[PDB]
């Protein structure tokens, strides 16, 4: 089993520095060319650079030579990306990948990816508000309810319902970046209208960057 | 830099069909082209290299063709596990560059959205801001329009929407729209309405509430 285990990253200040790591297992790391690639929000993948087995060749995308240093430590089976003088444009998901040098710079194995956010803003936990089921909800039909997870930074949050016991009919939407620079998302669930008087519905929200955990009861309103 | 252009960002298909994804390079890249598969919340997986050769383990129903500028990935007898995004890459010169990708979705019958509106909670209003949420649930196809009307006046610039990936079981989409207002503005209006148009609806569907009722 080939695996590239990435670590590092997170939220950094503009002008800050950050070192990403990529640990290889299941291959003879010291024989492989390695690459870094990233994807900014809403964009296509972009190559950052590559390094050969003994580090005597390091090639960079030209626009990025200034901000990125690629290195490797073969004894640790590890590849590194040092980021410096970062700006908000460097907010992206960063991947390491092995190169298929028997034929060319195709990328035959990919790490799981590391999220980096560059911003001057501080970590902020969300507020969690109920999306209460309508009182007009069709008699004997289907009701919708949810939780609005508002004003957090950086990504990600996670949402479960009834501590993971409720999964059918759940839709947790992608986060949106608000004009305030904070994220928001909603999680909804559809359930029988007849169950609103009996079953309790609780959305379990975690925001690990701020160490925020909210268990919000969602009740019909009076 | 070489630009790799994928002429369709989205393709609808069906299990068992043949599907072809195209990729066009802005200048010749010989046969130095690779193809990748990527599914939501997963990393890419390599499929093709040297334009037409498979990586090991890749099923034979994936083939590739082309040389110079025009490249094609063909999937014969599409399987449900092949529903994914597909993107090309050139490795003829530096910088290495990638296509933006073509996402496959599964055709199903038209399904109108089930629409729900949610007033802001009392807890939120203490904050000074009000969010009004409109949910469009389990519809197909993905195209839908949501308009917000406050005291019957069409709103613009103060809503955002988000859409789920296609559901693996029932092949539908869901969509939320959030209208953001100050509490003070919220309290100055009576009627909040979400108006939805979709191919499955012969006329638009409106969900609304009067503030306070």
């Amino acid at each position: 089993q080939v695996q590239l285990q990435q670590s590092g990253g997170g939220l950094v200040q503009p002008g800050g520095s950050l070192k990403l790591s990529c640990a290889a297992s299941g291959i003879d790391f010291s024989r492989y060319w390695m690459s870094w690639v990233r994807r900014a929000p809403g964009k296509g993948l972009e190559w950052i650079g590559e390094i050969n087995p003994d580090s005597s060749t390091i090639n960079y995308a030209p626009s990025l030579k200034d901000k990125f240093i690629i290195s490797r430590d073969n004894a640790k089976n590890t590849l590194y990306l040092q980021m410096s003088k970062v700006r908000s444009e460097d907010t992206a998901l960063y991947y390491c990948a092995s190169l298929y040098y028997d034929y060319g710079d195709a990328m035959d194995y990919w790490g799981q990816g590391t999220s980096v956010t560059v911003s001057s803003a501080s970590t902020k936990g969300p507020s969690v508000f109920p999306l209460a089921p309508s009182s007009k909800s069709t008699s004997g039909g289907t009701a919708a309810l949810g939780c609005l997870v508002k004003d957090y930074f950086p990504e990600p949050v996670t949402v479960s319902w009834n501590s993971g016991a409720l999964t059918s009919g759940v839709h947790t939407f992608p986060a949106v970046l608000q004009s305030s620079g904070l994220y928001s998302l909603s999680s909804v669930v559809t359930v029988p209208s007849s169950s609103l008087g009996t079953q309790t519905y609780i959305c379990n929200v975690n925001h690990k960057p701020s160490n925020t955990k909210v268990d919000k009861r969602v009740e019909p309103k009076s | 830099d070489i630009v790799m252009t994928q002429s369709q960002r989205f393709m609808t298909t069906s299990v068992g069909d043949r599907v072809s994804v195209t990729c066009k390079a802005s200048q010749s890249v010989d046969s130095n082209v690779a193809w990748y598969q990527q599914k939501p919340r997963q990393s890419p997986k390599a499929l093709i290299f040297s334009a037409s050769l498979r990586f090991s383990g890749v099923p034979a129903r994936f083939t590739g063709s082309g040389s110079g500028t025009d490249f094609t990935l063909t999937i014969s007898n599409l399987q449900s596990e092949d529903l994914a995004e597909y993107f090309c890459q050139q490795y003829n010169n530096y910088p290495l560059t990638f296509g933006a990708g073509t996402k496959l979705e599964l055709k199903r019958t038209v399904a109108a959205p089930s629409v729900f509106i949610f007033p802001p909670s009392d807890e939120q209003l203490k904050s000074g801001t009000a969010s009004v949420v409109c949910l469009l649930n389990n519809f197909y196809p993905r195209e839908a329009k949501v308009q917000w009307k406050v005291d019957n006046a069409l709103q613009s610039g103060n809503s955002q929407e988000s859409v789920t990936e296609q559901d693996s079981k029932d092949s539908t989409y869901s969509l939320s729209s959030t209208l953001t207002l100050s509490k003070a503005d919220y309290e100055k209006h009576k009627v909040y309405a979400c108006e939805v148009t979709h191919q499955g609806l012969s006329s638009p569907v409106t969900k609304s509430f009067n503030r306070g009722e």
